């Protein structure tokens, strides 16, 4: 899926 | 301590601990510009840019620094104004036809018109044109933000002036790691333009909800998460279709059409 984030997971940085 | 507190993600303490430090001595100009960029760490506006007028009455060496924050602070109410659907942001470079129905996605959110909003936005991502290019030596086929609000779009703040900047638009971007505290909320870049304009800009580095919603390790960019709204909190991040980029992990970016 073009520009499309498939996770929205949280993320550590 | 305020330091220590700071690199332990306690935002209030470090807080209390650095206006003591300043009461102390007022004097200090080093004290008043670290608490300017931890109240901008914490979102609190007014707060930061009263201590950078009073850092430029002391130390007129430092005016330039200030002129360029204060806009910048000046600029995260126009984010809010924009994302909020009550603002159109100035649009950088080349026009582009899709970037209307991302804004009127905005203002559909606003009145609680959701599915429309995202019919707009399924609109507007599949008119945005798929630019190969590379991070650093890293190829990929396509790159946006992973705020599907903006999708192959970049905030920045050019001039003291908040814009969105089409990624179909830019040729190359550069920044460093974030070294001073203020960098965690606005990254210095150089930006060049496919057709040739190229301009200092500072990106906003994390999400606008940050500030609101976020916890303190959001505020200091040490995650980046969703909220149950739906909307992200934290350090702003890239997706490609190969994978993904946290802002501060990002070096050089180039796009080759």
């Amino acid at each position: 899926q073009k520009f499309i984030a498939r996770n929205r997971a949280p993320r550590v940085q | 301590i305020a330091e220590e507190l700071l690199r332990a993600g306690r935002l209030d303490d470090a807080l209390k601990a650095l206006q003591e430090q300043v009461r102390s001595q007022p004097s200090n100009a080093t004290l008043r510009i670290f608490l300017f960029q931890l109240l901008a760490v914490m979102g609190q506006w007014a707060r930061a840019q009263n201590q950078l007028k009073v850092v430029g009455e002391l130390d007129a060496s430092a005016l330039p620094m200030v002129q360029t924050y204060s806009t910048a602070i000046d600029c995260e109410a126009l984010r809010r104004e924009v994302f909020a659907g009550r603002l159109t942001p100035v649009i950088l470079g080349q026009p582009a036809e899709w970037i209307a129905p991302l804004l009127q996605a905005l203002s559909l959110d606003a009145e609680g018109h959701g599915e429309a909003a995202q019919a707009l936005r399924e609109q507007a991502f599949d008119a945005a044109p798929a630019v190969p290019g590379r991070i650093g030596e890293a190829p990929f086929a396509w790159l946006a933000d992973a705020d599907t609000r903006l999708g192959p779009v970049l905030e920045v703040i050019v001039n003291g002036r908040y814009a969105w900047l089409p990624m179909s638009n830019l040729r190359s971007l550069k920044v460093e790691a974030p070294s001073d505290l203020r960098d965690l909320v606005w990254l210095p870049a150089e930006l060049t333009l496919a057709n040739g304009g190229a301009t200092v800009a500072l990106l906003p580095a994390r999400y606008a909800e940050t500030v609101e919603h976020g916890d303190d390790a959001a505020r200091l960019g040490r995650k980046t998460e969703w909220l149950d709204s739906g909307l992200p909190v934290g350090q702003r991040l890239f997706v490609t279709d190969a994978g993904e980029t946290a802002l501060f992990d990002l070096r050089e970016l180039d796009f080759e059409p």
